[PDB]
């Protein structure tokens, strides 16, 4: 069922972290002074946010298509809030 | 009047009592509370009376605002805010709106809504001033700084949209917002077209709500009256960029495409045909119509327990849609 | 020992944070007020005098730290310049805030705001005012604190650390 | 009680995405006027990216909602549910607040 | 405009650029028109200082109208039954007078005096003090009708302080309100006044401290030598005719080391209250009290230029 | 209690705490208002190095309950763990005035 | 190694918990 896709999905996912976690942690730490930190932080801002931006392209709608009753649960969950942010509104 | 001495008498006397007199700043005063409330509601008749805000207001904002924490006279102080003479954006962004912003991300649902209200009734305050201006800074720079208000706004409410995770209270003051900016050219006679980022569109349009869409339908009947009034003036004074024009065609497309014309994948939505085979959608493209949206779904189910409906839907109240109908069919 | 910022995995639900100041009554107080409320995830506070922490095995991943110092004292603002000293410079990059206490009397300060203005912009964070002896002024710091907390957790979709980072940042 | 595994279990999934895009975007880096242009620039373009890929999957969401809601309207006005009663109330206040709104339009 | 320039005035206070350093006082020869029994007078006195706006229509060509009126409006406030007549002679007076010689330069208003007098000449018992020292930020931006005195200071009791200030207030069309001086400016007149130079020490120099413990209480006090202080100071000055931030730091650290040798106990935790030294006396709670002669105008205008900052 | 803090810095305050109750004992303190201590010590900290003559001060503490206030200084973290004998020291050398050399 | 409990085990408790040198100082003065 949709539960079991759902379930591997997530151990697929946390094998993935682990596996970029180990990666990660042989880098040496780097401390900054007071005389140095703007213009470092400044380059590390540079190459994070095009590290990321490369990171969201990538990303795709993946559709894991679920049954026709949680569906309709959803939307019973939804009208259920609509209506109170409706009478608040009003 | 307009006399100096008055002014500088009034000026000293009460920025000396609002700074004695205030709660969260100079040895931090918080006995008088409600006669804080008493004399700042004074003031706020007495400046919308005048049809302007002193200057010992401005300055203190200026001082105070750091210090506040966003709760302890919201109503009065955000509503000495809506009186800020007009200046060029950038000269009174550090000032202010660096201030306000971080209080606005980290503050909850209500504040949001707050200050999109104030931000609404000083925009309308600078309309107001600048409209007398030009039957009597240059005309270009006046308008540079109102439309970078109008983006800063859009970007607030963008990111903000994302951090509530879609509630709709905040989108009925969102698109509030964008009733007033959508008619400038008629009102005020200010030559300026500002539309709204695709974030709020394409949430606005997929909205569950129904008054949503009325409004929706309402907004984009009065940009196209706009535009086309616009449009009209130019060949006799012959400058407005010709991106907006086909970007709100762009907008007008999509919305009719999806209503009742039956062609949903517009360039905006462009999802991928063949995930939709595998989606399962056997007939796509009636998908979001007036029949089978999930917004009409009370309507169709009530009208099924009873064909020829949509003079249903016009009795039941939806007259924004009416209008849009009417407006771009003819 | 230099802290990390992802040294280790994320737990289920749960969001940590650090504070570091040399009040411990102002410390306490502002933990009781961060977790008096209910929220949706797991909260926990900790508590140090300065940095580096003494060493230990148990010890979860840190999401947040904030640095409070008191205006009113030479003594906290030495201990903040010495704990900073002791952070990587990963870890500045949407995950610190500065948080600064008694300007509402100015007559007891010792130290002049520009001070701690010039510092925050020098490490390129968010510098914050309260006055924590109020309880009705610390209960709304608490709050925004705790949703900051949360975004920088993970438990908001689409928004990051490095994200709030051009979102709180100041035009000059 | 089944629906109970699927809040949770669906929450769960929602933020490992969200954690997984950061060590994969901070492993990818480990491999002053004019410094300050370019983040803007990249913050602009990011925001450009994430809003186009937001609007993809509510529309998506949206139509599957739509079509598996019609596939089974019968069933939906055979009524006798809490979902039922709830349109009817839905249907008595978008009315109130379309007149309230033209009367502040006047 | 002179409302436009004050507005641009205020808004350029941010705290972006950093604050300047401070010349070291010189020892100036008393001016010429100074009386020097009228400083004799003002020396070794307990001051208490206020802030004042800008004085709308007040005239120096008619001092007398002023005297007799505040004198009726005094003797009739102490006895709230019955009616006074204006020009009577009554159990006090009140007279006014104008100093001369203590305006910081050619721009600034001239100073004056008034004084509450017993007679039964007679024996002074109220005396209040209005000054402007080095005022060119604050006369910039007002117009030709005021007259700006920033600095007022009040010796006596405070039930007639009241008084006069009510009078004041309701006739001029001002505000006073009090000065206080916080740790920081305290230890910056510290050290600015142990880097002048003095022939003879009168007195030795005192700091006193106030330790916050919840409901205890505790005060310490630091007294030392002003030639060991004066070495203390000469070991870290190394600017030529200048204090910098970083001096003032040092010399205060010098002393925190010191007594954390012997005591263990942190003194920059502490509050810092009251600073004493052969040129003057400060409290925190707005008090003055100068010794030197020499050195009056430098106080004056350090005190003068905090007030212009309290009002703008 | 509140399980959810943790208290780090705990052995630290523990540490603190047992030194304090060793130091100032567990009885009811005797009530002074005033205490003075007279210094002629060299000063010894690049500053001062060649200068061979003693730093002249004089300090005074005043409290309306001394020794209470005393006694609360390290737990507050003004202080540090052990305060120095010349101020642990009143009741059991009946001392109040004080005078110290090099 | 205490137990590095499985994330379903830490899942399971969590939601189960939604109910509850003092002889310098004389030497030199």
């Amino acid at each position: 069922n949709t539960e079991e896709e759902l379930i591997r999905e997530c151990e697929e996912m946390w094998k993935d972290m682990e596996e970029c976690q180990n990666k990660l942690s042989l880098i040496g730490t780097e401390t900054l002074t007071d005389s140095n930190a703007q213009l470092s932080l400044l380059i590390m801002q540079v190459k994070c946010l095009t590290a990321e931006l490369s990171q969201w392209q990538k990303k795709t709608p993946e559709t894991i298509p679920l049954t026709e009753d949680v569906l309709i649960t959803l939307g019973k969950e939804e009208f259920q809030k609509l209506r109170q942010d409706l009478e608040m509104v009003l | 009047v307009r006399d100096e001495p008055v002014l500088l008498r009034f000026y000293y006397w009460l920025s000396q009592t609002l700074q004695e007199e205030c709660i969260w700043y100079k040895v931090n005063n918080y006995e008088h509370g409600k006669e804080f409330t008493n004399f700042l509601d004074t003031i706020i008749r007495a400046e919308c009376f005048l049809q302007e805000g002193f200057y010992s207001c401005e300055a203190f904002l200026y001082k105070s605002l750091p210090l506040w924490d966003g709760l302890c006279c919201r109503s009065q102080f955000l509503q000495l805010v809506s009186w800020i003479p007009f200046s060029s954006f950038s000269e009174v962004k550090p000032l202010l709106f660096d201030h306000l912003a971080q209080l606005f991300f980290t503050s909850t649902i209500y504040f949001k809504c707050s200050v999109l209200q104030s931000l609404k009734e000083l925009l309308q305050n600078w309309l107001l001033w600048l409209s007398m201006d030009i039957h009597m800074t240059t005309l270009g720079g006046s308008m540079n700084s109102v439309s970078k208000l109008i983006h800063y706004v859009g970007w607030l409410s963008t990111t903000a949209m994302r951090l509530e995770s879609n509630n709709t209270f905040l989108l009925h003051f969102i698109l509030d917002f964008y009733e007033k900016v959508c008619d400038i050219y008629i009102n005020y006679n200010l030559p300026l077209v500002v539309l709204f980022p695709p974030g709020i569109f394409y949430s606005a349009l997929l909205s569950l709500d129904t008054s949503i869409l009325n409004q929706l339908c309402f907004i984009m009947h009065r940009y196209r009256k706009n535009l086309t009034a616009a449009k009209k003036n130019e060949l006799v004074q012959k400058n407005f960029s010709s991106k907006t024009y086909q970007e709100f065609n762009h907008y007008l497309t999509s919305m009719v495409g999806c209503l009742w014309t039956s062609k949903p994948f517009g360039k905006g939505i462009y999802i991928d045909p063949e995930i939709l085979e595998k989606t399962g959608v056997a007939e796509y493209k009636n998908s979001l119509n007036v029949v089978h949206h999930p917004s009409f779904l009370s309507y169709a189910v009530s009208f099924l327990l009873q064909s020829w409906y949509l003079d249903y839907l016009f009795s039941q109240g939806l007259q924004g849609l009416k209008l849009f109908i009417r407006s771009s069919v003819h | 020992s230099v802290l990390r910022p992802l040294d280790k995995l994320p737990g289920l639900n749960t969001a940590t944070i650090l504070l570091v100041g040399t009040e411990d009554a102002l410390l306490q107080q502002l933990a009781d007020s961060m977790l008096k409320e209910d929220c949706a995830s797991e909260l926990k506070v900790h508590l140090a005098k300065s940095l580096p922490l003494p060493s230990s095995v148990n010890r979860p991943r840190i999401d947040l730290i904030v640095f409070v110092v008191n205006l009113h004292s030479k003594y906290s603002l030495q201990n903040t310049e010495e704990s900073l000293r002791h952070v990587d410079a990963s870890f500045f990059l949407g995950k610190v805030c500065f948080l600064a206490t008694g300007a509402g009397r100015e007559s007891h300060c010792s130290i002049h705001r520009h001070t701690v203005v010039k510092l925050a912009h020098t490490y390129q964070s968010p510098l914050l005012y309260c006055d924590l002896e109020v309880e009705g002024f610390r209960a709304t710091m608490a709050q925004r604190l705790v949703r900051v907390l949360q975004i920088c957790a993970g438990h908001v979709p689409g928004v990051s650390a490095l994200n709030l980072l051009s979102l709180l940042r100041s035009s000059e | 009680c089944s629906e109970d595994r699927m809040t949770l279990l669906l929450r769960l999934r929602a933020q490992t995405k969200q954690q997984l895009l950061e060590y994969k975007s901070m492993v990818d880096a480990s491999e002053e006027k004019q410094i300050e242009a370019k983040i803007e620039d990249l913050e602009n373009e990011i925001e450009e990216v994430k809003v186009a890929f937001e609007i993809k999957k509510l529309a998506l969401d949206r139509m599957r909602l739509s079509t598996a809601l019609k596939k089974n309207l019968e069933k939906i006005s055979r009524q006798s549910s809490v979902l039922m009663d709830n349109m009817k109330h839905l249907l008595e206040l978008n009315k109130l607040i379309m007149k309230s709104q033209q009367e502040s339009w006047d | 405009p002179l409302q436009k320039r004050l507005e641009s005035v205020r808004k350029q206070s941010s705290f972006i650029l950093t604050p300047p350093r401070r010349k070291i006082p010189q020892c100036s020869q008393l001016q010429e028109d100074v009386d020097p029994q009228k400083v004799a007078f003002l020396l070794h006195k307990q001051w208490t200082l206020y802030s004042l706006t800008p004085l709308y229509k007040f005239s120096y060509s008619n001092l007398k109208e002023y005297s007799r009126l505040l004198n009726a409006f005094i003797v009739a406030e102490k006895q709230k039954g019955l009616a006074v007549e204006v020009g009577e002679d009554f159990n006090i007076k009140v007279i006014f007078s104008t100093l001369l010689g203590m305006k910081g330069t050619q721009r600034d208003p001239e100073a004056f005096l008034v004084q509450i007098v017993s007679k039964s000449e007679g024996k002074v018992l109220w005396t209040g003090w209005f000054c402007c020292v080095f005022g060119d930020s604050l006369l910039e931006t007002v117009s030709e009708d005021f007259t700006c005195l920033p600095l007022f200071l009040a010796n006596g009791a405070e039930s007639n302080t009241a008084i006069i200030g009510t009078w004041f207030q309701k006739t001029f069309d001002c505000y006073f309100s009090p000065l206080a001086i916080n740790a920081f400016n305290l230890s910056w007149m510290a050290a600015m006044w142990t880097a002048c130079k003095m022939d003879h020490y009168v007195a030795t120099t005192e700091f006193l401290w106030s330790v916050p413990c919840s409901p205890q209480s505790l005060d310490i006090s630091f007294a030392i030598h002003p030639e060991d202080a004066k070495a203390l100071w000469d070991s870290v000055h190394k600017t030529p005719g200048e204090v910098t931030q970083e001096e003032v730091d040092l010399f205060m650290d010098c002393l925190y080391s010191h007594f954390h040798r012997h005591f263990k106990i942190h003194l920059s935790a502490t509050r810092l209250v009251r600073v004493s030294t052969s040129v003057a006396s400060a409290h925190t709670d707005g008090k003055i009290k100068i010794l030197c002669h020499k050195y009056l105008i430098g106080v004056l205008a350090y005190l003068t230029e905090l007030a212009i900052f309290q009002i703008e | 209690m509140d399980s959810r803090i943790i208290h780090e810095n705990i052995v630290e305050k523990e540490r603190v705490q047992r030194i304090t109750q060793e130091t100032f004992g567990d009885y009811p303190q005797p009530q002074l208002e005033f205490a003075q201590y007279k210094l002629e010590t060299k000063f010894k900290s690049s500053i001062l190095a060649e200068r061979e003559e003693p730093l002249r001060c004089l300090i005074k503490f005043s409290s309306p309950h001394l020794l209470e206030a005393l006694k609360s200084l390290a737990p507050a973290g003004i202080a540090d763990a052990p305060l120095s004998p010349l101020l642990t020291c009143i009741p059991n050398k009946r001392m109040n005035y004080f005078k110290i050399r090099d | 190694r205490q137990a590095k409990k499985s994330f379903s085990t830490l899942f399971l408790e969590t939601v189960k918990r939604k109910s509850e040198d003092t002889k310098l100082i004389e030497d030199e003065f």
